[PDB]
């Protein structure tokens, strides 16, 4: 019976590009989740439920992505713009209905891309099937 | 089969936020497969009864309210406040619901829904357990 | 469709938190199969399997809460920390876990306590399952 489901965090991220990297696992039934890219890959075709939680101090507009057939395709932004160095969490999320081999990620605005780096507080990346199609 | 599931993201493209104290309508859809949400009326409509859970991320620039109904009852309400910069309101609840009971979001006298370039708002419910 | 474990609770008790103190929330809205315990604020795992777990809570100062996991003895998974200088936020976090029976998972105050539950700027907590072991 098809599981998929995970949740990642950042700790000790590879950083370049705009692919949020959440480098530290927490869940990952199934093992959809790259670690090392950040890179969600569907196995079981069907609906599922994306979901973040990214910490920053400063600018930061983040967007859920994905791809199909390796054509990537953008979607809905989320942004946090307070900019007083003091922490604020941007939220996203959204139901994707899914293909075999469909990959999921969260990309940061060129120009907006502070995420905070520490131990003080955690951003979360999380990912879970609804139902299958 | 897919009628018997329920699912959808909706979103809310419009440079103008909504009219005070009034429902929220998301006039776009990302995904809707059952017609649950309906964006003509702003209101999701039971067709599956079970347990749902419904969540929303909304974009603002001025302060922020917002309101989910169940049935005409204020269930939960959420606020953010800004002044000129953007940061997103959120909030969500599970619920059990019968047949022909509506879903809907609003906002009171704190109603801005104008995120900058790149931040939107959304909208989802889905069913998690069938009865 | 068989084993429909999922709750809702939110916060209306206006008695400043201590670090370390689990948070409370006392008004059930939803609680499906009772695992959930509104006189402490922890849930406790009676089926394994996957959970996802989630809060929104409404603030008007700086607030960093701790998401808890363990039988006797909890850990910390994350913390989530949402600064407010004089001005109302509201914050969130979620997480997918993984439980054996008897775990238990509740959110817990630190230093930052800003944390509001009332009429008008609630704060809620929720998780469900997602996959029976
Ligand atoms: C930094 C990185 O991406 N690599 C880690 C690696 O150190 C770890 O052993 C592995 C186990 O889950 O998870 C990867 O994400
Ligand atoms: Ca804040």
């Amino acid at each position: 019976q098809p599981r998929p489901a995970f949740s990642a965090i950042r700790r000790n991220p590879p950083m370049g590009g705009n692919v949020v990297i959440f480098d530290t696992v927490i869940t990952n039934q199934e093992e959809p989740y790259q670690n090392h890219s950040g890179r969600f890959v569907c196995t079981v075709p069907g609906y599922y439920y994306f979901t973040f939680q990214v910490l920053s101090q400063w600018e930061i507009c983040l967007s859920i992505v994905s791809s199909s057939r390796g054509q990537v395709r953008r979607s809905l932004g989320f942004c946090d713009t307070t900019n007083k160095g003091l922490f604020q969490v941007v939220s996203g999320g959204m139901v994707l209905q899914l293909q075999q081999g469909d990959q999921v990620w969260v990309e940061k605005d060129p120009k907006k891309g502070h995420i905070y780096q520490g131990s003080e507080a955690d951003s979360v990346f999380s990912g879970f099937l609804i139902f299958p199609s | 089969k897919q009628k018997f599931q329920s699912v959808f993201t909706v979103t809310r493209q419009t440079h103008q936020p909504p009219a005070p104290n009034s429902l929220i309508r998301f006039n776009a859809v990302l995904t809707n497969p059952q017609g649950d949400y309906d964006t003509s009326t702003g209101k999701f409509t039971c067709k599956v009864p079970g347990l749902y859970y419904f969540v929303y991320h909304a974009s603002h620039t001025a302060n922020l309210c917002v309101l989910l109904y169940r049935s005409g009852v204020k269930v939960v309400t959420f606020c953010g406040h800004t002044s000129k910069t953007n940061q997103v309101n959120s909030g969500g609840v599970l619920l059990r619901l019968q047949v022909g009971e509506e879903v809907w979001l609003a906002v009171n006298d704190y109603y801005d829904m104008v995120g900058i370039q790149g931040s939107d708002s959304v909208f989802s419910g889905f069913l998690l357990f069938p009865d | 469709a068989t084993q429909k474990i999922a709750f809702s609770a939110t916060r209306t008790i206006n008695v400043p938190l201590r670090r370390d103190q689990t948070i409370r929330f006392d008004h059930v809205i939803t609680n499906m199969n009772n695992n959930y315990e509104p006189r402490s604020g922890k849930f406790t795992c009676k089926v394994p399997g996957l959970y996802y777990f989630t809060y929104h809570a409404s603030s008007r100062g700086n607030l960093c809460v701790n998401l808890m996991r363990g039988r006797e003895r909890a850990q910390k998974v994350v913390t989530f920390c949402d600064y407010a200088y004089n001005t109302f936020q509201v914050t969130t976090g979620g997480m997918v876990l993984k439980l054996e029976q008897g775990e238990n998972v509740f959110l817990q105050a630190t230093d930052k306590n800003s944390l509001l539950g009332m009429e008008g700027a609630n704060s809620i907590f929720s998780g469900f399952l997602l996959f029976p072991d």
